[PDB]
């Protein structure tokens, strides 16, 4: 399993997955008398856990593709060989954690300690450790998960403070955002942490360092999808729901984002909006939500009515394409209640 | 003889804060701080009454005076105060044991004060509150909300 | 002298957690000291003496070091023994008996390190126990010498008994004979609990004797003390021993002050931690050593709460113990120690918070268990300790979002309101409201506890309603309100008040209307009330210029602010400070029939103790000023080698005499009123055939005891007056018992 | 015997709040002094904005 070969590791991981699944099926409970087979295999289950944590595969694949018209687009691959590898590793590690979570937590804590003290410090090792931490989301009880995640986030913040340089800080911050975005239950439980995370993402959205804006938008859309219901209701200590706060300052949040990042932000906000059960409040939110695209749309329509030749101006066509992309993303996020917006421009 | 280790008093040492409006050099301000009986208390909720401060800080000794910090324009509480004791020992005890504890569920901070003067109870921020309040970007329900420079 | 600082740092560094083992660090330090010995010999001796005196917790770590040095240099060991004996003599001369016991323990341990011959130590302890045979000396002297003998046994007892068995048996017989005839009058005054179950609060010497007897039964074998020198048994066997010169204890002089007797705080037993390591028993030397070391650690790092907590959690022991329980018990023993805690009370609250933060997994749960145990044992708890418990618990809840399992205390709802449990709950809720607002306290507790919640701190005005039109002075009260609202000066207020009808130089109605109006109009905040008092200082002085005037001012102020005890306290303090009233007036008001219903409440005694503290501080300040003036005059006379200076000194001396007279009169008045009320209650109970022991009687007698305990040093000066005039043999035995216990405290 | 974890739960919540506060002042440009403890605020960003 230590060989740096993808196919050999895939065979070994197939065996490890089979073993973990069999042991879990025998008895899913954690550390009554230990099951016979688990008793036989106990001496090396921690070695398997260490292997899983030390060689975790990248959770997602991102590809830059040129469209038919020449548009450069970032796309997520759905079901490839590498994604399947990550899924198998995650399933194995989840089974092992279900067998006992103390050992997995100990291994993760040791890896994080070695990252902090500098003995095993590197971007690759930190990324692998954070992927391993994220993969086991939901495998442990809520209280143990909360304690473990609080400790991990505190240690990661300390590491970010201690490390010097823009690149190291960016890597550590991206890792923290990835970890918090992988534990929606944690954010749902604590409103202050969720609001702090979202405000940090908005702050990062103005960061021009390469990859920070994309990471912020991806984390924001992930949190919005998973914790949509917490942006429309009124939270303790708040005067208005967070959706109104975001919509009021939407112009200042996306002033630095690129058009694709703006489309992602609009999709996330639409996911948040779609959770509003009340019809009237939802309609008002939708109207307030498309205001910025609608202003440009109306200006372009009036210009065209005055003179259709404006539709031959390349800049007007780019603006129309951007507006329609925003509308498509908003429709995807919102769903049926988006009809009104469509009815406004159809 | 005495042991240096047993003499450690890190909790009553001068902080890095120096009042920029003090009419004197750094040496004079440090000299006044070294023998001061007054403590600046910060990170208070805007709804913290002077009675609660009295109750909390009377645990360290007898309180001589409490001067609540106020908005320069609005003249309302802006989350800080000054507590002057009768003796330096009580101020030292407050710095040792009241510093870093909770008042209205907020970790309050105590610092040595070179001495109260008229007009020092007003915030020095542009909006009339404390400079930190206008310079902070987080949300604080106990301190009004977002920073005055941000304001949502 | 960077070399001296480096040597001091090296000596103080040993014993702290480090990568290398303790033995390796000790050997390296001994080698370095030997290498640098010829030059900095005196500095090294002084540093070793200092650490022996000031770091008892590391006792065995340093004795071993000396032994190693003694192995390489006989002369150095002899000189160190001589220096230690000289330091012990100085400490005994200076009345520093705690440092003396630390030095005695250090020498006893040095006996184990083959630095001191056992016969010399046995002779020294024979002298220590012979001190008990003296005549016409106070029992505290004999008690301390016996305690210094016994408390060193955990370290050197095996060696002393295996070397000199007959001498040790003789010394033990003498000690037992002395202990059998000791006086135990001070015990009830110093007991946190008077209930024998589940943990008797035993006298410290009796507890030490029982522990030493248990150690003797167990072949002088103990399983807690760390003994690093054993690892150097080969090296220390070849070292030559020294003989202590015959030690003569200093004779008892008139100006000799001895430590007060103690009672051992005990609340935990092994059954309280069934899952962890077995807790040493109450009568085990391991418990004594653990508590002593933890107390010493707290004493060494009291200023730094974080360092103190780190030292407490990392406390090393030979065998695993339930360390969290021991730490909690030691902290609560210090907090509840009578007469007074070793340090300020808030320090203990902050230290407990730091410990909870450092060990969040286990320490908070142990603290909650300890709080529940303390609550369940409130029936016999001492009132002083109950007040400390209330203050700590309210301050702690203030730091933990006021979260508590109030339902577990539901029994307090079914008891008489004056019972210790409902009374404790009410006081805790009042103190919590003092740190918050009324609505928060109403919210946090269950609805079934609503009856025990504090009342709204709202002012009461006699001239606010319409039905008061018939009340005397109503028109004058309205005129005064208008005048105050219009910023009327002192002359206008006097002119307005001149129309008040006198019922008969002291007008009760005039004071009533003025005080009520002024307090009602300034009821917004404490600062407003202080400003109002300062502005109308002349009116207050002119009106309440007599004793009856001051009493009526206090009565009216209480009537206005009956529902805001904190306001009453601050107002009384400010009035005393600005001289509106005097300590005698406050003392008389405390015992007045108007405060009879609030007599047992905490704020009354808080006010009384604040007044006494203010009087003491005033006397101390005046004495310090006189001493400074005398020193300045002496310095001026010496430099020159005056009449105005002599007159100033005379005026200061008579001011000192007046302040002392006022302090003595205050204490005399307090004692007189206490005796009067207690005698009245006792006579009534005897006449009606009622049990003397009632909640009111318990509170009153324990408050008299608290008065004696808090200011025992000052009250000692008035011993002749108290014995001759107030606490006479004719007094009822119940009251006289408190005075007898106070006398026995230092006799 | 049951264990009373009320203060343990409160302390866990307070630790979570402290971690959230630490995350709030998280940055990627420079180091912010912690000499003011609970009164710490981003003064470098404030200076940048004021300019
Ligand atoms: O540039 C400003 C501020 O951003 C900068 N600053 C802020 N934080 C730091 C740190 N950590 N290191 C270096 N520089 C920093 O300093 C400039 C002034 O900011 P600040 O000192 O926070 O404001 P200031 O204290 O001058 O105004 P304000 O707080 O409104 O004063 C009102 C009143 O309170 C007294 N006071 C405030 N503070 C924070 C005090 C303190 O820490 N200690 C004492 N004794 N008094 C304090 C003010 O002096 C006034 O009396």
């Amino acid at each position: 399993s230590e060989v740096e070969e993808t196919e050999i590791f895939k065979i070994c991981l197939e065996y490890w997955n089979h073993l973990a699944a069999e042991l879990y099926r025998e008895s899913p409970f954690s550390t009554f008398d230990v099951p016979p087979r688990r008793q036989l295999y106990l001496p090396m289950l921690f070695k398997v856990r260490l292997l899983m944590v030390s060689r975790m595969a990248k959770p997602e694949e991102v590809l830059v593709v040129e469209n038919d018209q020449g548009e450069v687009v970032r796309e997520f691959m759905k079901d490839t060989d590498s994604i399947n590898l990550y899924k198998n590793m995650r399933e194995t590690l989840v089974y092992l954690t279900h067998l006992d979570y103390v050992d997995t937590e100990r291994i993760m804590t040791e890896k994080l300690h070695n990252q902090v003290n500098g003995t095993e410090w590197s971007w690759k090792n930190l990324n692998t450790l954070c992927w391993a931490i994220g993969s086991i989301s939901g495998a442990m009880h809520e209280e143990d998960e909360k304690r473990f995640l609080v400790t991990v986030i505190k240690d990661l913040l300390g590491l970010c403070e201690q490390k010097r340089g823009k690149d190291n800080k960016a890597i550590i911050a991206s890792n923290i955002m990835y970890i918090v975005g992988q534990y929606p239950r944690f954010l749902r439980a604590h409103w202050k942490f969720l609001k702090t995370v979202v405000n940090k993402l908005f702050e990062f959205m103005h960061e021009t360092h390469d990859g920070v804006q994309d990471m912020a938008c991806d984390t924001f859309i992930k949190i919005a999808q998973k914790c949509r219901r917490h942006f429309v209701q009124v939270q303790v200590g708040e005067v208005m729901p967070f959706i109104d706060e975001i919509l009021n300052n939407i112009n200042t949040i996306i002033c630095d984002l690129q058009p694709q990042q703006v489309h992602t932000f609009y999709e996330a906000v639409g996911y948040m909006i779609g959770a509003q059960t009340d019809q009237t409040v939802q309609e008002h939110l939708i109207e307030k939500y498309m205001l910025l695209p609608n202003q440009v749309w109306d200006s372009i329509i009036q210009q065209a009515t005055k003179n259709v030749d404006i539709l031959k101006d390349p800049e007007t066509v780019k603006q129309l394409g951007s507006i329609l992309k925003t509308n498509v993303r908003a429709c995807k996020a919102v769903g049926h209640p988006f009809v009104i917006q469509l009815g406004r421009i159809y | 003889g005495l042991l240096k280790a047993l003499r450690s008093d890190s909790y009553v040492e001068l902080s890095q804060y120096r009042d920029q409006h003090f009419r004197g050099d750094n040496e004079e301000q440090e000299k006044l701080l070294k023998k001061s009986c007054t403590l600046y208390v910060g990170n208070l909720s805007f709804y913290t009454t002077e009675e609660q401060i009295y109750e909390l800080f009377s645990k360290s000794g007898d309180i001589k005076k409490i001067i609540m910090g106020l908005d320069k324009m609005k003249k309302t509480a802006c989350g800080f105060c000054f507590v002057e004791y009768y003796s330096r020992a009580d101020a030292e005890n407050a710095m040792r044991y009241i510093n870093g504890t909770r008042l209205d569920d907020r970790i309050i901070r105590t610092d040595w004060d070179a001495g109260f003067k008229e007009g020092r109870q007003y915030g020095r921020g542009r909006s009339g509150g404390q400079v930190r309040d206008e310079y902070r970007q987080d949300y604080d329900a106990g301190r009004g909300g977002y920073g005055k420079l941000a304001q949502n | 002298n960077e070399t001296e600082d480096h040597l001091e740092s090296l000596i103080c560094k040993v014993g702290e957690k480090s990568a290398c083992s303790l033995e390796s660090n000790l050997e390296g330090l001994a080698g370095v000291l030997e290498a640098d010995l010829p030059n900095y010999k005196s500095k090294i001796l002084r540093l070793l003496c200092t650490v022996a005196r000031l770091l008892p917790e590391k006792l065995t770590i340093y004795t071993t070091l000396v032994g190693l040095l003694n192995a390489r240099n006989y002369n150095f060991g002899g000189e160190f023994v001589e220096a230690m004996i000289r330091q012990l003599k100085e400490s005994l001369k200076a009345n520093n008996y705690n440092e003396a016991v630390y030095l005695v323990r250090f020498l006893s341990d040095l006996v184990n390190c083959h630095v001191i011959a056992a016969p010399s130590m046995v002779a020294m302890f024979e002298n220590f126990v012979s001190v008990t045979q003296e005549e016409d000396v106070p029992q505290v002297r004999r008690d301390w010498y016996v305690y210094a003998f016994l408390s060193s046994l955990p370290w050197v007892g095996k060696e002393l008994y295996e070397k000199k068995d007959a001498e040790m048996d003789r010394i033990f017989a003498n000690t037992e004979s002395y202990l059998k005839r000791r006086q135990k009058t001070h015990v009830p005054m110093l007991q946190v609990w008077t209930a024998d179950k589940p943990h008797p609060q035993e006298e410290y010497l009796d507890c030490l004797w029982a522990q030493i007897q248990k150690l003797k039964k167990d072949r002088w074998q103990e399983r807690h003390i760390l003994r690093p020198y054993l690892a150097f048994d080969s090296i220390l066997c070849e070292a030559l021993q020294h003989n202590l010169p015959p030690f003569t204890p200093p004779p008892h002089t008139e100006d000799s002050v001895y430590p007060m007797p103690r009672v051992i705080f005990r609340m935990f037993d092994y059954t309280d931690d069934p899952e962890g390591p077995v807790m040493p028993g109450s009568h085990s030397v391991e418990r004594f050593v653990i508590e002593e070391n933890l107390h010493c650690i707290i004493k060494s790092h009291w200023k730094e709460r974080k360092t103190c907590a780190a030292q407490l959690v990392s406390y090393p022991g030979k065998n695993k113990i339930p360390l969290n329980y021991h730490i909690v018990e030691v902290i609560f023993a210090e907090l509840f120690q009578l007469p007074a805690p070793p340090h300020i009370d808030v320090m203990y609250t902050t230290l407990l918070i730091e410990l909870c933060k450092l060990q969040p997994g286990s320490l908070p749960q142990v603290l909650a268990q300890a709080t529940e145990m303390l609550y369940m044992r409130l029936d016999t708890m001492n009132t002083t300790c109950v007040d400390r418990f209330i203050n700590w618990f309210s301050h702690h809840l203030s730091n933990f979002q006021f979260r508590w399992s109030w339902e577990d205390w539901s029994d307090c709802l079914s008891q008489d309101p004056e019972s210790p449990k409902p009374k404790f709950v009410r006081e805790v809720l009042e103190k919590c409201m003092r740190l918050s607002y009324h609505q928060r306290i109403l919210d946090i507790v269950p609805p079934t506890f609503s009856a025990l919640c504090p009342a709204n701190p709202t002012c009461i005005y006699k001239y606010g309603d319409e039905s008061s039109n018939s009340l005397p002075g109503h028109s004058v009260a309205l005129c005064l309100a208008v005048a105050f609202k219009s910023k009327a000066t002192n002359d206008e207020i006097f002119s307005i008040l001149k129309d008040v009808p006198n019922p008969n130089s002291f007008n009760p109605l005039k004071i009533e209307v003025f005080v009520q109006t002024l307090l009602h109009l300034a009821a917004k905040s404490f600062s407003h009330s202080f400003s109002a008092l300062a502005k109308f200082h002349e009116v207050f002085k002119t009106l309440a210029e007599s004793d009856e005037g001051k009493l009526h001012v206090l009565r009216v102020m209480f009537e206005v602010w009956r529902n805001h005890p904190q306001m009453i306290a601050v107002l009384v303090d400010k009035m005393i400070r600005t001289q509106i009233v005097d300590c005698a007036a406050v003392a008389n008001w405390i015992f007045s029939s108007e405060l009879s219903r609030d007599f047992t409440r905490l704020f009354v005694w808080e006010i009384l103790h604040s007044t006494i503290r203010k009087m003491n501080k005033h006397v101390l300040k005046i004495q310090k000023e006189l001493e400074e003036a005398k020193e300045k005059l002496a310095r001026q006379h010496k430099r020159r080698s005056d009449g105005v200076l002599e007159e100033q000194i005379e005026r200061l001396q008579e001011k000192v005499e007046s302040a002392q007279s006022e302090q003595k009169n205050l204490f005399l008045v307090i004692f007189q009123r206490f005796i009067m009320i207690l005698t009245e209650h006792l006579v009534r109970c005897e006449t009606d055939g009622t049990s003397v022991l009632t909640p009111w009687y318990k509170n009153c007698i324990e408050r008299l005891q608290q008065i004696f305990l808090q200011h025992h040093q000052i009250i000692q000066q008035y011993m002749v007056t108290l014995e001759n005039l107030l606490f006479t043999a004719e007094l009822d035995p119940h009251i006289l018992a408190v005075f007898q216990q106070f006398c026995a405290l230092q006799a | 015997k049951k264990i009373n974890n009320i203060w343990g739960a409160v302390l866990q919540e307070q630790n979570q709040d402290a971690v959230a506060t630490e995350l709030g002042i998280l940055g990627m440009e420079g180091t912010i002094d912690r000499s003011r403890q609970s009164e710490t605020y981003n003064y470098l960003l404030a200076k940048k904005l004021r300019k």
